[PDB]
């Protein structure tokens, strides 16, 4: 009775220690959810710096092990599988700045997606990062095409200095709550190290908030 | 012209309320952390602090019976040994665990990378052993000589004999004074210069980083840290300074007079013991998740 | 236009036949039987080996081994009697949504957001567990997979289509495109000759493994279906939906025989199961606990509240001894 | 139009199915339950002597 049971118990205990070690490694990694109507924009962010369902992109920046998930390759009902990413540290939202005049209305579709994920019950305390893609092409495109093509209530000079701020302000005003979630909007640049530097800085702030809640100082 | 009776009544009330609320809160915290909540770094740290304070609160009635009897100790010598070592271990563990929690918060705020990578359950278990071993090593002199010597009048009191054999009363007094003053210096240093300063530095760094970076959307993170730091200071600093003053004049104190210094030591000890019971009310019960889980379990 | 009108005419014709076939309420027939479903069910066993939320589980034929999959990335085969972890299979993709256990116990399946039905073999010469076959032919996320035999498996994915797979071959030998919404559940008949699948279009369609045909369609719900299991006899089945109502349909009458609804519950139903005899129905809800409903009297028999989070997948053992229930709290509990 | 045509053909093809009486179906459903009621561990509380879980 105690002969074969001891071997089974020892086997269970031995693998359980491996699970704890693997669990520590999994908790060590920081998770970043990605999505958005800009399926072309997200490719530039991933390929900007060095490192089928969904694609997992693993890399390390300044002694921090990042994990990057490509979800835009998934075409299904969002609410049926978005609860799996409830424990992600910070969502990264990539939207093209020049998609305001595309019909596919493309900016409006991203606006609905941004609103639909900010009101999700699974991301109540999950702050989301914002990336504005094709900034270099955006400043050239606004000269010929006014920004008010899809915005019914835009009244301002068509210059990149204030046009980008209006887009950032519009996205940041789509949140039903402004205390649990903090949106870190960034301007994408040709520099490879600057694109990922903002992610590390944004993740650092999110880690601080999680630590404060875990420690109770929140 | 003498307020000694009112002071004694206040001390008795403080001890009674400390015992009851500390026992209740520590039992609830231990139950919730051990069984209702999964083990995390802060969870096991709070569990260890609750154990350290709960053992002291359970042993507190053994100080109540001594205080009611004054000098007389109506219990056995071995029981006095066990109580006077377990209380010292509990107090040292509580102080060192407060310092460790402050350092953990400081390293979580200042270095998010380190707390994300290395700070885990296994590392927390490894680091927890440190304060306990340090407390045991520092208390080892208490275990060595805390024998309950008798009295000529008939009252037997638990006190540091400092000499297994009494060659001469004057020599015994001199040796006791030397041992008491060196122990007092060591206690004051290791219990106020390192722990209190580390706690203050950690909370100051947390406040500066949360203010120079705009990471606080409310005053709660600052208010909680300020409240716990103020409580720890008000509970321990007067006791430490009174103990240091007694250590300076220990040669005159051991002669028999300076009863005012003794009553000041007693009231400061009561104030410090109040910390062991107010610790769960701020370090644990202040958390919204802790309160919600406690309500759900009950 | 004309074709749509013809489809509407057919829809009006089929519903008239069902209404004409119906003569009395099914619950009225069983209203005269003594309700013996009032039982007290406690926590016989607690399983704690997962570091993340559990999303799926399956029971064994011997009712001694159960499988459980979580978001950590570990597939664990538990010994129900001794609580020991017999196997702990690591997963390449930590995002899983379903898992299956072979009737003979030789194979175990795992599917998720990475739309690959990775099948692992348990009985192997080496001590470690290796990957047997990776069924990468689906478009959407896998939602439910079930083993018919040791060679054929039916997997339902999020691309609105179900597929029958062969481990030896590795290609879809049968594809079910009759659904319109994303399929979220599967359930095999005791003889494995036929099965039904629930989708996100609030309709469950019956299928045939041998033929690949859609025999009939049930559209008695207004919300997406999350779970389904056949009746022990195999002449009926129950589907759970997000509208807090799970209904039992018959293979012959083809309408709502019973309706398990309560006004104090609005949470979406996540898991539905039947016992060995089928008299009592095991139903998992999103209100952090599951419930037991009388399958013949349409009343809640007992309340099973022992989980700190919502239930994901619960199953009844083959012999019907005890029912096991997982949850997002990374704790699996076997209850009798 | 191919998908719509297939749906129309499917709906007409499944019309010819053998229906059964609801009362007969309900009686058949409860007949299995009462036949297997004796061998129902969940319905009748099994004693701990032969219960694998204790």
């Amino acid at each position: 009775l105690s002969a074969e049971d001891k071997a089974a118990v020892e086997r269970s205990k031995m693998i359980d220690r491996n699970l704890r070690e693997d669990g520590e490694k999994a908790a060590r990694e920081v998770k970043l959810l990605l999505l958005g109507a800009g399926e072309s924009g997200k490719c530039t962010i991933v390929k900007q710096m060095k490192i089928t369902g969904i694609v997992e992109t693993h890399f390390t920046f300044k002694d921090l092990h990042f994990k990057m998930f490509d979800v835009t390759a998934q075409r299904s009902e969002r609410k049926k599988w978005i609860h799996c990413f409830e424990g992600v540290t910070a969502i990264i939202f990539c939207v093209a700045l020049s998609d305001y005049d595309l019909v596919l209305n493309r900016m409006h579709a991203s606006m609905k997606l941004f609103d639909s994920i900010c009101n999700n019950k699974w991301f109540t305390d999950t702050s989301i990062i914002l990336f504005l893609n094709k900034k270099d092409l955006f400043e050239e495109k606004i000269k010929k095409s006014p920004l008010t093509i899809c915005y019914p209530e835009y009244a301002g000079s068509n210059t990149y200095e204030e046009a980008a701020a209006y887009i950032q302000c519009q996205f940041e005003d789509l949140n039903k709550r402004k205390d649990t979630k903090e949106i870190y909007t960034h301007f994408t640049c040709s520099t490879d190290t600057k694109n990922v530097q903002f992610v590390f800085d944004a993740v650092t702030d999110v880690i601080i908030k999680n630590n404060l809640k875990d420690c109770g100082l929140f | 012209s003498a307020g000694y009776l009112f002071l004694d009544i206040i001390t008795y009330l403080v001890f009674a309320v400390t015992f009851v609320l500390g026992v209740l809160g520590n039992g609830l915290v231990i139950w919730v952390a051990g069984f209702r909540m999964t083990h995390t770094v802060t969870t096991i740290s709070y569990l260890n602090l609750a154990v350290a304070d709960f053992c002291f609160t359970s042993t507190l009635p053994f100080f109540m019976v001594r205080k009611a009897m004054g000098g007389h100790w109506p219990f056995g010598w071995f029981l006095c040994k066990f109580v006077f070592t377990i209380v010292d271990i509990n107090l040292f563990g509580s102080v060192f665990l407060i310092a460790l929690i402050a350092l953990d918060r400081c390293v979580c705020v200042l270095h998010p990378v380190w707390t994300q990578n290395h700070r885990t359950v296994s590392l927390a278990k490894k680091v927890i052993i440190g304060p306990w071993v340090m407390a045991l090593l520092l208390t080892l002199p208490v275990i060595i000589r805390v024998t309950t010597v008798p009295g000529k009048t008939g009252t037997v009191a638990c006190t540091f004999n400092f000499s297994p054999w009494t060659n001469d009363p004057k020599e015994r007094i001199n040796v006791a004074v030397a041992m008491l003053t060196v122990r007092g210096i060591i206690r004051f240093i290791i219990g106020f210069s390192a722990p209190m300063s580390i706690v203050a530095v950690s909370y100051g760094l947390i406040a500066t980083k949360i203010h120079k970076q705009g990471l606080i959307k409310s005053s709660r993170p600052l208010r909680v840290l300020s409240f716990v730091a103020a409580a720890f200071f008000l509970c321990w600093s007067p006791y430490q300074v009174v103990a240091l003053i007694a250590t300076v004049r220990i040669r005159e104190l051991l002669q028999g007079m300076y009863k005012e210094i003794g009553i000041a030591v007693d009231v400061t000890s009561a104030l410090a013991f109040f910390n062991s019971c107010l610790n769960p009310m701020l370090y644990v019960f202040m958390g919204q998740d802790f309160r919600e889980r406690l309500i759900h379990a009950l | 236009d004309q074709l749509r009108q013809e489809a509407e005419q057919l829809k009006n014709q089929i519903r008239d036949a069902r209404k004409a076939c119906a003569d009395a309420t099914l619950s009225q027939i069983t209203n005269n039987i003594d309700p013996v479903g009032r039982i007290q069910m406690r926590t016989r066993r607690t399983l704690r080996g997962h570091l993340a939320k559990i999303y799926a589980m399956h029971w064994g034929t011997d009712s001694r081994l159960l499988v459980s999959a979580s978001q950590d990335g570990k597939l664990i085969i538990w010994d129900s009697y001794t609580t020991n972890k017999v196997h702990a299979i690591p997963l390449r993709s930590s995002w899983v949504m379903t898992c299956a256990y072979a009737p003979s116990g030789n194979y175990v399946a795992c599917g998720g957001l990475d739309n690959i039905c990775s099948i692992y073999n348990l009985k192997t010469r080496e001590g470690n567990v290796r990957v047997s076959r990776e069924l990468a032919g689906h478009t959407g996320y896998l939602s439910c997979c079930r083993f018919l035999d040791d060679n054929q498996i039916v997997t339902s994915s999020g691309d609105t289509t179900c597929a029958l797979w062969d481990i030896e071959t590795g290609q879809q030998t049968t594809t079910f495109t009759g659904h319109t919404g994303d399929v979220m559940s599967l359930s095999l008949a005791p003889d494995t000759r036929l099965f039904v699948s629930g989708a996100c279009d609030a309709s469950a369609k019956l299928w045939d493994v041998r033929e690949g045909m859609c025999r009939q369609t049930f559209t008695g719900h207004e919300s997406d279906i999350n779970a389904i299991c056949f009746f022990p006899n195999g002449n009926a089945f129950a589907t759970g939906s997000d509208d807090a109502t799970c209904r039992l349909f018959d293979l012959r009458a083809d309408q709502e025989l019973m309706t398990y609804s309560h006004d104090n519950i609005i949470c979406g139903i996540t898991s539905v199961s039947f016992s060995k005899s089928g008299r009592l129905l095991l139903a998992g809800y999103d209100d952090f606990n599951c419930n037991v409903w009388d399958a013949l009297k349409a009343d809640r028999a007992g309340v099973l509240a022992g989980h700190d989070n919502r239930v994901s997948c619960l199953g009844v053992t083959d012999d019907g001894m005890a029912v096991a229930t997982g949850s997002w709290d990374s704790f699996l509990k076997i209850w009798n | 139009i191919a998908q719509a045509r297939k749906l129309v053909e499917q709906l007409k093809m499944e019309a010819n199915i053998d229906r059964i009486k609801v009362s007969k179906a309900a009686a058949d459903l409860m007949a299995y339950c009462e036949a297997h009621a004796k061998e129902d561990p969940l319905l009748t509380p099994v004693p701990a002597s032969e219960n694998p879980f204790r």
